[PDB]
């Protein structure tokens, strides 16, 4: 089916990245138009970096330069040898006419390219970003590139797990006033909630084989009689005890850390009160 | 304090004594949190007696 | 890997901490949870995406 | 039982020090009731009333004074040596009368509960 | 209703420090501040894009070496760095040396992000160290005497790829230097003397972290089985010897540091309460089902 | 899989032909779970006639464990040492789905054994087997399992299945509620603070202004 | 100098000997060793002393317990060592003035 | 005495964490009144 899709965790950084300058500089948000640069092998594709492409605006229509893109091109050739054109990215929701007349110079300067969108302003879900493939139209007339929609993929390298949790472990939680339970309590909720859907499809899976809509599949209803019987993990008495012991020690900790939170505050209304009712 | 070890009479044997550092660390630090308490409870007290002008005259 | 106890004759091969066991257990529910859903979605396709959108509303 | 409600109706919260604590830590001293004292002696002072003039040191040291005989009696040592200890350090610049028979008294607590004579701060 | 406060449009400082006050800039290098003193900027704070160009660009580089600029600005007392730009430089993995390609590269890659709306300029360098660890060789270190005394606001950024990978935490190492003149451990080098250390800290965005909080969401089987507060014993044993020695030395003061030691132990102990809640809400999830 | 190899042979053929199949089956390795095998019409019908023992030893096979097999010893056709080495690994894969932790003395009572060594071998042969995962433990003398495969499913306790699912389901949600309360209770807190904070900053600048005249 | 052979293979065939053990027998070292119960009894007090076996000698029961104890508690010392310093910090601020 | 693995010392360390959060929070309600005392913002 077409070609597989292989996207990194770094054009996405580069559009948020792009989209909050622009935001920041100009006041009012506006689009922003860049490239996708990566890897083409065979049948798959790979996205690997991604550098703005500058675009004029005449009269209400936007266009993409060529010259610009050519004194680039040949810039980043230095530093990355393998690495080709391969399509362009967007700020928007769904595909408007414009992006199809945008994309008409993209395809007259690449025969196939790519397409992909991400959304600031999602209230879903769902990845923000999509993939779209281009196709020529047959019928007579306005031919209208027509955008096929593909599957993404997560492919990543050995330092980006590592990169992620180093960065998303602080996020500077303690300086914008976001509370540090408001992260913690709130990032493990939306996996106990994917979690409560998973097992809710299950659910509506067997209840849909009890009435009978869905055929007797007696192969599924065993694997799931034995996720059943395996929901009282570990109720074992040396279980209980280390848990017991771990909240004690982490109680301990806690005790020694408020007393020296109490000691500083009785250090701060000592050398307040030294000056206000005793002289020196 | 240079031997840790206990007597028994009834078979006249001297056996070593293992010290459980658990147990220790969580009595230190409840007794130092217990002192804790009352040398702050008693020096607010003195905060509220030395702010009136109590001197005994 | 292992210690023995010569004085129950007893030969001690490994051993685990509970909670690492947890972890591992934890982990392997999880595991089945994803491998059902999978194999429920491989054989009927199309109920599981009239399902899932039902369930998106 | 007057000076209960006599307490309740003066001070401005419960943490508040009245000339009147040390009148019925006194009243239940010498009559034998220690029980009805035991909810004002429970709780931490924090604040003392001005009473717009007068309140001697005399109140305060014969509250905290009493306060400690009371604890004695109920051999709950460890409660009573603070009381005297309290009693001991406050301010003066001559010798009273009540800091000999708390300073007296003070020795013998801190002998009961602890195995020496406490170093006062 | 969930999330309670969420985001349309609203942001907060976090989003604030991404902008270009001409006039604050301008008056701050009018100013000039920290030529007066030689204990001046401490606080190095490098956003996440950056961090991942330099890791990609070491990676890239294998077993040799490689080498780019850092583009950013200055606030007060602290350093703002928010782009990574690498370098066409080629060399054994035990020197490299910019030949005239790099010479025509920056200065067409700062003419190009010109063009582009981009308006930072030169702030540093980063240069990847392919195993022995993280410490300005002499060489280094008299580039980076030029440097900071012809071009004063400037650092040096060193990583070292092969220990990142292998243990699995990044080696970025952040490095001002005193000027020649002023005097007043075996890891560090011989020129510890000349050359001395900063802290690294890193920010992002709040779209930036709406992305990464919801990337990172394909994690779940990890986030509910990590257990922490089981891997990080030794972080968490090493950071309360830290705390110990710093309240010793706040103790000793006394006879401020204080506030520092208040903040390290609150950051500790909310890490541990975490974890322990962590533990409990698994607990009652999992093994509170079916008896 | 075998069930599959095994299962085309079963539509022409009826009568002793049938039954022999069927005890192939159940003297093949590696077969376990003969749910399949059961749900045919040819195997139903042996309901009617001189082949009910036969049903009746595929339903204890399915369904049944060791001790089933105690009662109607002799109504059931005789075993060879496969079928009752493959029904005790059956017993022991049922005993592990209730209890993780499986005492000596509750199998040796169950599997009808006379000594240790030889529960041991079964137990051991049993994991070669790969059917259920686990490890011994002499000086307590417990079997813990830390995976086991389900045993077949009849078409009335499926409800039942229903039920604990939706057991879970309740406590995830439960969980979601407590979260939420928790954490919009801290922000609340977070905020108060640094509502009150405010509030003295502005008595004292006000204070500023009153005093620099 | 034959004295100072004779006893430095014996110690390293008893140094490689309790290597996987708990709690040993001191006669199963006699006979491993080729001596009599009171020069092994002696030869075990030596190493000991000497800080090269990890261990310590039951004589009640003719028993030799090794140390596969004593996990790494060391964040407990950390912790004491936490609220020795706090106790120090206690002494400084309540006594300051008042 | 006892090991320190029962759930009542547990409760007796929340006990005295509640004891010191008072502590604590009585000690920031005493501060904040010299805070904003008129004395207190001549020196």
């Amino acid at each position: 089916g077409s070609v597989s899709v292989a996207l990194h965790p770094l054009v996405i950084l580069n559009i948020s990245d792009h989209w909050i300058r622009m935001r920041s500089q100009e006041g009012r948000p506006v689009q922003v138009i860049g490239a996708l640069i990566g890897k083409q092998e065979g049948r798959n594709i790979e996205v690997m970096n991604s550098f703005e492409l500058l675009s004029h605006t005449v009269e209400e229509k936007i266009i993409i330069d060529k010259e610009y893109y050519y004194t680039k091109e040949e810039q980043f050739k230095q530093v990355f040898k393998e690495l080709e054109f391969l399509g362009w990215y967007t700020t928007g929701g769904p595909p408007d006419p414009s992006d199809i007349h945008v994309h008409k110079q993209v395809c007259e300067i690449i025969e196939s390219p790519l397409f992909l969108k991400l959304n600031p302003m999602t209230k879903h879900t769902d990845l923000p970003v999509s993939v779209f493939e281009s196709v020529i139209d047959i019928i007579n007339g306005e031919a209208t590139m027509l955008f096929a929609e593909l599957t993404y993929t997560l492919a990543t390298e050995e330092a980006e797990r590592i990169g992620v949790d180093h960065v998303a472990r602080m996020t500077a939680t303690g300086s914008g006033e976001n509370s540090t339970v408001a992260e913690h309590l709130i990032a493990q909720h939306s996996a106990i909630k994917m979690l409560h859907s998973r097992v809710k499809l299950i659910l509506e899976y067997v209840k849909a084989s009890e009435a009978g809509e869905v055929p007797f599949n007696h192969e599924i209803l065993r694997e799931a009689y034995a996720l059943c019987h395996c929901l009282p993990v570990l109720s074992t008495d040396k279980f209980k005890t280390d848990f017991y012991d771990q909240c004690n020690d982490v109680g301990l900790m806690a005790y020694l850390g408020t007393i020296t939170k109490t000691c500083n505050t009785m250090n701060q209304f000592v050398n307040k009160f030294n000056v206000l009712y005793d002289r020196q | 304090g240079l031997i840790s070890a206990r007597v028994d009479s009834h078979s006249k044997i001297l056996y070593a004594r293992d010290v459980d550092q658990r147990s220790t660390t969580f009595e230190k630090s409840l007794l130092m949190g217990k002192e804790f308490q009352r040398r702050a409870k008693a020096m607010m007290l003195r905060a509220a007696v030395l702010r009136n002008q109590i001197h005994v005259k | 890997n292992g210690f023995i106890d010569q004085i129950d004759g007893i030969v001690h091969f490994e051993t685990r901490e509970a909670l690492p066991t947890w972890d591992k257990q934890i982990q392997s529910l999880c595991f089945q949870v994803n491998n059902l859903l999978e194999k429920i979605s491989q054989t009927a396709p199309e109920w599981t995406a009239q399902a899932m959108e039902a369930q998106m509303a | 039982g007057i000076l209960k409600q006599a307490i309740d109706k003066m001070q401005m919260n419960t943490n508040q020090l009245t000339s009147i604590h040390a009148d019925l830590c006194q009243l239940c001293l010498l009559a034998k009731c220690f029980k009805p004292a035991l909810p004002y002696l429970d709780v931490d002072m924090m604040d003392i009333c001005k009473e717009n003039g007068a309140y001697d040191a005399k109140h305060f040291l014969c509250y905290y004074y009493y306060g400690g005989m009371i604890y004695t009696g109920l051999k709950n040592f460890e409660r009573a040596l603070y009381f005297y200890e309290q009693a001991i350090t406050t301010p003066a610049m001559a010798v009273s009368h009540i800091m000999l028979e708390s300073y007296k008294k003070y020795i013998l607590v801190s002998l009961i509960l602890l195995g020496k004579v406490q170093q006062l701060p | 209703t969930w999330e309670l406060a969420n985001n349309m449009q609203e942001a907060q400082s976090i989003d604030e420090i991404y902008k270009y006050d001409k006039k604050q800039q301008q008056e701050i290098l009018a100013a000039k501040p920290w030529t007066k003193d030689h204990h001046y900027f401490k606080y190095c704070k490098i956003s996440a894009l950056a961090l991942l160009k330099m890791v990609m660009h070491a990676r890239s580089g294998g077993n040799l070496a490689v080498m780019g600029l850092m583009l950013g600005k200055v606030d007060g007392e602290t350093m703002i760095i928010m782009d990574s730009f690498a370098l066409p430089v080629e060399g054994t993995e035990t020197r490299v040396n910019a030949q005239a390609a790099a010479y025509e590269y920056m200065a067409a890659y700062i003419e190009n992000a010109k063009q582009v709306g981009r308006l930072e300029n030169a702030i540093g360098w980063y240069h990847s160290h392919p195993g022995y660890g993280c410490w300005l060789s002499g060489i280094n270190v008299s580039t980076q005497m030029l440097n900071q005394q012809f071009q004063e606001p400037f650092v040096a950024v060193v990583i070292d790829p092969t220990r990142t990978i292998s243990a699995g935490k990044v080696n970025l190492g952040a490095f001002r230097t005193y000027p020649k003149g002023y005097k007043p451990i075996e890891d560090f080098g011989v020129h510890c003397k000349q050359y001395y250390a900063l802290e690294v800290s890193y920010f992002k965005s709040s779209l930036d972290r709406k992305l990464l909080e919801l990337l990172w969401n394909k994690y779940w089987v990890n986030t509910l089985s990590s257990s922490s507060l089981l891997t990080n014993a030794d972080y968490t044993t090493g950071q309360v010897f830290d705390l110990s020695e710093k309240l010793e030395q706040s103790e000793a003061q006394l006879g401020d540091k204080l506030a520092k030691a208040t903040r390290d132990s609150c950051k500790t102990t909310i890490e541990a309460i975490h974890g322990l809640m962590s533990q409990v809400i698994k607990d009652k999830l999992f093994n509170q089902i079916n008896i | 899989n075998l069930l599959e190899q095994f299962i085309l042979l079963a539509k022409g053929t009826s009568g002793s032909a049938l039954t022999a199949l069927i005890s192939q089956v159940l003297e093949a390795p590696g077969v376990y779970v003969f749910g399949e095998l059961l749900e045919l019409a040819n195997v139903q019908e042996l309901a009617e006639g001189a082949n009910a023992a036969y049903l009746q030893l595929l339903n204890l096979f399915a369904y049944g464990t060791y001790p089933d097999y105690i009662a109607n010893k002799e109504s059931l056709p005789e075993l060879s040492t496969a079928q009752q080495n493959k029904l005790k690994h059956l017993t022991i894969v049922s005993l592990a789905s209730r209890m993780k932790c499986i005492p000596y003395s509750v199998l040796l009572k169950d599997l009808e054994m006379r000594n240790l060594r030889e529960l041991e071998d079964l137990i051991i042969e049993a994991v070669y087997t790969d059917i259920i995962q686990g490890k011994l433990d002499q000086r307590n003398q417990l079997l813990e399992v830390d995976f086991c495969i389900g045993r077949d499913i009849r078409k009335k306790d499926i409800n039942n299945i229903v039920k604990t699912l939706h057991e879970w389901c309740d406590g995830c949600e439960a969980v979601l509620l407590g979260i939420e309360q928790q954490v919009l209770r801290a922000n609340q807190y977070k905020e108060n603070h640094n509502r009150t904070q405010q509030q003295v900053e502005a008595e004292v600048t006000n204070i500023k202004k009153t005093l620099k005249a | 100098h034959i004295e100072e052979l004779l006893r430095n293979i014996r110690t390293q065939v008893l140094i490689k000997l309790i290597k996987p053990y708990t709690r040993i027998h001191i006669p199963f070292i006699s006979k491993e060793l080729n001596i009599d119960v009171a020069d092994v009894e002696s030869l075990l007090v030596q190493c000991i002393l000497d800080n090269t076996i990890h261990g310590r000698i039951d004589q009640v029961n003719q028993l030799l317990e090794l140390d596969h104890q004593k996990r790494g508690g060391a964040r407990y010392t950390a912790l004491d060592k936490w609220t020795n310093q706090l106790n120090s910090l206690n002494q400084a601020v309540v006594s300051k003035l008042a | 005495p006892e090991k320190y693995n029962n759930p009542a010392m547990l409760h007796n360390i929340d006990q005295e964490m509640l004891k010191c959060i008072e502590l604590d929070e009585r000690l920031k309600a005493m501060d904040q009144e010299i805070t904003v005392n008129p004395q207190f913002v001549q020196k």
